[PDB]
């Protein structure tokens, strides 16, 4: 019923949770002598990255619908995971997802905490429309479901959360690795996952394999003075690899 | 509050919704203000020391109160933190309140030479700031304040040397017999 | 006296929480650096000699500095000193024994004489030191016959001589001796350490028969501990002594002052 | 009798218990 | 600071002996033990 | 009478040297079990480091008196090892440092490259003045032997190079690591150096464990156009080491 | 610890040449007498010993002066020393040691006291030494507490006493003492040995009480090295030394003078 | 020259076609100007040496400039040689540069005791002057004049003892903490 | 114990490593 994690100089703790879930199964690990094509020496930060980055808190409300960022990027900033991540070319890892979001006895409320592979969403318009690279990097910040018009807004990605961001019903949401934070229950998720994507190492910055998503399926309700919740994120990579080292990219 | 217990206790607010900072204080042993506490005193007696602390928590709060902070260490060479995220940076725990009321986590030995004096100059040890990580949240009809205390030992690791004179203590003027 | 090492750890994510406890129980969490972080594998070298309470009351200091002030002109009557004996009178060593509840030990006592010349020359100054246990008769006189000592311990010092010392073996009558007392007499009366450690008393007195010069004469005590037991450690103090025998720290018209150095803020050291 | 420390002699010259130097541990 | 024996060549601060008047040497911080001398 | 090194990516040649010498010699090496005191796991960039970093070239002419840079720092913005310095508290190195210099049979000069353990300079002045902390850090560009007054100048570090800027005499600067370039012989000095201080670790930024010099102790002299060449310096750190990671530091 | 002999050499006439090298490597040509002249046959007995980094750094030398002036009038306001401990104070000793990079060792440091009379007598006096670490708090008065040394290491010489002495262990919080140290502060500030040795300080006081005579304390400071190791040398000084924990050379208006003499011509010495 | 790196180079000069002294310098360990270098200044820190010494020398001029010297050693009991003839009947060595810069030869430890004062007084351990065995020699469009540097070194024979203090350094009044 | 020179006993009397004399080589 409890639970603690610690990575790099981190440590998470939880005194109430469902007992965390790994991605497809398959713990994280470095690259086979037998898959890569990388052909030079790899360079493995260790526990000056592999360690616990922790987001900027969003606030969830009687109204919110909905959260997002997309994985790598996100930690662009944080550290040295994120320097390297720009110095070269070739990256590869695993994280450990871990949102918390305390509540009380007295409220109740459900998040669906879904990571998800190769998340391309959709711009919100009809014709020959793409989304813009600006607004799928937005970085710690994440991206919130507004409803109120934005600019040189034809390059915006869809608001239609219910249909997770692509023509797919949530609902179904749960084929991906998700886990589900229920104010009356627990207080916290936790996913683990590997290194998946069709190839042994890409690039950090033109791509994000992954992609974070919150939505609440049930309306924040409450009597109580405080309305109003935050919701925390803190992610640790996993056995990071880095290739093709040259100059710092901006 | 400085005579009274009021001042072993700090207060968290249920009405701060947002990456606030809450408390700090640096970590050489003899300093400000550990100094004072058992460990330190002692370490006041001695000029050399080295070792792993250990800061335990303890939250008072009412049974329904729940929320989540985040003691962290900075690494001395730097300054101290001003917000979460330069913080979290370093070493840290996110410890969540739920029944157990304590948490202890360590402040891990990481200097450069194996020992450091007790009593610094203008050197440091590093700081432990502290932040919330969520927000204080209570049900309704509850005290919207909660105390938090903060208590110190040394580690397995842990160790002094050097006799000298402990300085939080004097004498000025006879004593009478 | 060897530490461990610091073993390497690694990356746990168990549903076991050594991290978490609870202080209620009046335990100190038994966690160690290695449960929380990533950690290094280090071969300690580190001792814990010096901390040894051996070496810690193995130090010797000062408990008694006792000035006397020699009077030509009715010799035979005063030039003679006495003191109650006690740690209890010199803050520096008083701290640290007052750092556990009880003691035992035996104790290496050194003199230090100082003769502050008044006239334009010393002359032969020659003194006397002797034990006067509770129960033996106390001196009256530069000349009582108790100075002949048939069995007290006395002690010769005379000009030129270096420094006297002498060892002495644990006194009281009890297994330890109390460094505070929540008791009483047995007239409810004198409630403290004094309701017991009750040594004796020291007493000095100028032997040089009758002379010319004026001087003063300054010796001081210094006391080490050996042969070492302690028990129930007790938190240090923290206000300056007043008396002895007695905890008492309130003081004519001052504020309380501690040694916690105040600030303008907590988010910020 | 000698011994070894943090090799030198030392036996008690005196025939009381407290004279002895200090402990060892 | 005077008794025939010890005075400083100067009005105030402490006192020098007789043997280091007019000898070489500075003894008072004034200079003033050493000035006029040369008989 | 050749030569060739490879460090990470990089690789150096040589069609002419005096065989490279050892730092008093001990090839590099990590850090002891049995020495540390940092207790955490330190983290080893590897080649995305210990890879060879070129400076920016000074140039040496009929006049020039002497030259030098010290290290780290001189490194503190060639990426990833620059990055590291500054992201960590602690810091462990050695490096190979290659000096080269060409000209041609029908010139005439001779540079005494010496690498020196703890390097403390002297201010130029009489009476109580330090040096600043900016003066001793110049950076990839060095500090050179300009004779013509500066700036809050009584902060200052001495231009007299014959003294080794201490109160040595040069030609007993030998005594350190050092390579003698004698545009008749060779055309490039090459000097390997393992960690020397004394303890484990120290602060990347407080502090400067070696301290590069340069100096023409034989005028450069020469009948054809160029009468001006230019002295290269490439270095490249050995099994890199860092402790205690936090924010980057300003 | 001995020198190898000298071998017989014999006329060569090789194709090698082992007298010509390349001092550009930085390698010092390893030559020998018999590679180069028809050599006899030398059994040799010339010792190193004395050429032991013990036997150079192994003698006494001095290291500072502390002049006491006793003051008759407000005696117990003053009448005491201070001074911040190091050998960069004695060109001397500060030279040899100055001679390698790091250094590592135990110190013997031996006292040797003059009083300077200023009355017709001196009376009786005592004086007192305590070292005072990093920390400690120091003396404010020839009757502050701090002097009781109720764990500070206090000597205490009285006239008349064999000069005093006492060892001490290698301190440093490091591997081993640091010469020079191009570094700075956690505050960008103060570059140089300042920036570390820091062993604290180390006071004195006249012990005995008020009276009549003044007088002149000067107590010098000596220090032997043991067991010692030292590692990266460094050319030794060449000019007056100036300040301490600083290389610093340039002196108010006067030229830079080396040891080096001139001379006329070249081809003639 | 005096204090510039100019004092520690020579000067060879394409103009002069004979049998010239180029230099010359007293044995002796701890005179001038030895006792300023490495060992000279150690030497001096003792009073009785004993062995032979290393005398290196590196030439600087153009790749296509050459020559041939000539070191010459001449033991002491007599007086500094005035022409080529009179010096290289002791002990020498004819060196020519060609693609190696270097070349050392040895002074050979030749006295009448074992062992030699530090600090000579109007004795001598003999001089090593230097001459013109050819001419320097260049092409057309070269430096006319070339350097040539001087080293020294003690051979595994070396030795010294008897501790004293150092003459060449000293401190007149106090300095400054 | 004791050793040759440039024989002699000598034990260390104390109790402490810095105390003893010189070292040897
Ligand atoms: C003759 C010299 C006297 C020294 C006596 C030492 C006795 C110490 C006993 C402790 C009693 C106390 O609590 O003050
Ligand atoms: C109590 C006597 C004091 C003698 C202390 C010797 C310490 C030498 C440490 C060297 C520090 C320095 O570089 O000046
Ligand atoms: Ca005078």
């Amino acid at each position: 019923r409890i639970i603690q994690i610690t990575r790099g100089d981190s440590t998470i703790t939880s005194q109430d949770v469902a007992n965390a879930i790994v991605a497809y199964g398959v713990w994280p690990h470095y690259l086979s002598s037998k898959d890569a094509s990388a052909i030079d020496k790899p360079s493995q930060p260790d526990t000056s990255s592999n360690r616990f980055y922790t987001l900027r808190s969003v606030t969830w409300s009687s109204s919110s619908k909905g959260w997002w960022w997309k994985l790598p990027d996100a930690l662009k900033d944080m550290g040295i995971f994120g320097e390297n991540m720009f110095y070269h070319y070739l990256g590869r890892s695993g994280y450990t997802i871990h949102v918390q979001c305390n509540a009380s006895k007295f409220h109740q409320g459900t998040l669906i905490v879904a990571l998800i592979p190769e998340h391309q969403i959709a711009s919100a318009l009809h014709g020959n429309v793409n989304v813009g690279y600006n607004y799928t990097h937005p970085g710690e910040t994440g991206r919130e479901v507004k409803a109120e018009t934005r600019l040189n807004p034809d390059l915006q990605p869809t608001e239609e959360y219910w249909l997770n961001f692509d023509g797919t019903l949530l609902g179904n949401i749960t084929i991906f690795p998700h886990q589900f934070i229920n104010l009356r229950s627990n207080n916290s998720a936790t996913i683990i996952a590997p290194y998946v994507n069709a190839v042994p190492m890409d690039s950090m910055r033109s791509h994000n394999n992954w992609s974070l998503v919150i939505i609440p399926i049930c309306p924040l309700e409450t009597s109580s003075a405080i309305n109003t919740i935050p919701i925390t994120i803190s992610i640790s990579p996993m056995c990071a690899e880095f290739s093709g080292a040259r100059a710092k990219r901006q | 509050y400085i005579n009274s217990e009021n001042m072993y206790s700090v207060v968290l607010q249920s009405s701060i919704n947002a990456p606030d900072k809450i408390f700090s204080i640096r970590t050489d042993v003899a300093s400000q203000p550990l100094a004072t506490t058992l460990i330190g005193e002692i370490s006041s007696y001695f000029t050399h020391w080295t070792g792993s602390l250990r800061f335990s928590f303890m939250f008072c709060g009412t049974a329904n109160t729940t929320v989540k902070l985040l003691l962290a260490y900075t690494p001395p060479g730097i300054a101290e933190p001003t917000t979460r995220k330069d913080a979290m940076l370093g070493t840290h725990v996110i410890w969540d309140v739920g029944l157990q009321s304590t948490i202890s986590m360590v402040v891990p030995w990481i200097s450069a030479s194996h020992y450091r004096n007790t009593s610094p100059g203008r050197s440091t040890s590093g700081y432990i700031t502290c932040w919330y990580q969520t927000r204080l949240v209570i049900p309704p009809q509850t005290p919207p304040t909660a105390r938090l205390l903060c208590f110190v030992s040394g580690c397995k690791d842990f160790c002094l040397r050097m006799a000298r004179d402990t300085n939080l203590h004097l004498q000025s003027g006879a004593i009478a017999q | 006296l060897v530490v461990p090492n610091i073993n390497s750890s690694n990356p746990t994510t168990s549903n076991s929480a050594p991290a978490l406890d609870a202080a209620e129980t009046g335990h100190t969490s038994s966690v160690q650096p290695e449960d929380v972080i990533e950690t290094r594998y280090v071969q300690t070298s580190q001792t814990r000699d010096e901390m040894s309470l051996e070496s810690f009351l193995g130090r010797s200091g000062c408990i008694h500095e006792s000035k006397l002030e020699v009077t030509l002109a009715n010799y035979n009557k005063e030039n003679f000193t006495v003191w109650a004996i006690n740690l209890q009178e010199m803050a520096q060593i008083r701290r640290k024994f007052e750092l556990f509840t009880y003691t035992r030990f035996d104790s290496e006592i050194t003199l230090v004489p100082c003769i502050s010349a008044l006239s334009q020359d010393i002359g032969h100054i020659t003194m006397q030191y002797m034990y006067v246990p509770p129960g033996a008769p106390v001196p009256n006189s530069r000349d009582d016959y108790a100075w002949q000592s048939g069995t007290n311990a006395s002690v010769f010092w005379q000009h030129g001589q270096a420094y006297p010392r002498f060892s002495l073996p644990f006194l009281s009558v009890a297994s330890a001796y109390y460094m505070f007392y929540d008791g009483y007499d047995e007239q409810d009366q004198n409630y403290g350490t004094a309701n017991t450690n009750n040594m004796g008393s020291l007493c000095s007195r100028i032997v040089t028969e009758k002379h010319i010069h004026k001087v003063h004469i300054m010796t001081r005590i210094y006391h080490k501990a050996k042969h070492v037991k302690a028990w129930c450690p007790r938190p240090p103090r923290a206000l300056e002594y007043t008396r002895a025998h007695r905890t008492n720290f309130k003081i004519e018209d001052r504020s309380i002052q501690t040694a916690i150095v105040t600030r303008p803020i907590i988010t910020t050291a | 009798a000698q011994v070894s420390r943090q090799n030198y002699f030392n036996i008690n010259y005196f025939k009381d218990a407290a004279s002895n130097g200090a402990s060892k541990l | 600071c005077r008794i025939h024996e010890i005075s400083c060549g100067a009005h105030s601060t402490q006192c020098i002996p007789v043997s280091w008047r007019c000898d070489g040497e500075n003894d008072c911080d004034s200079g003033e033990d050493e000035e006029n001398c040369g008989n």
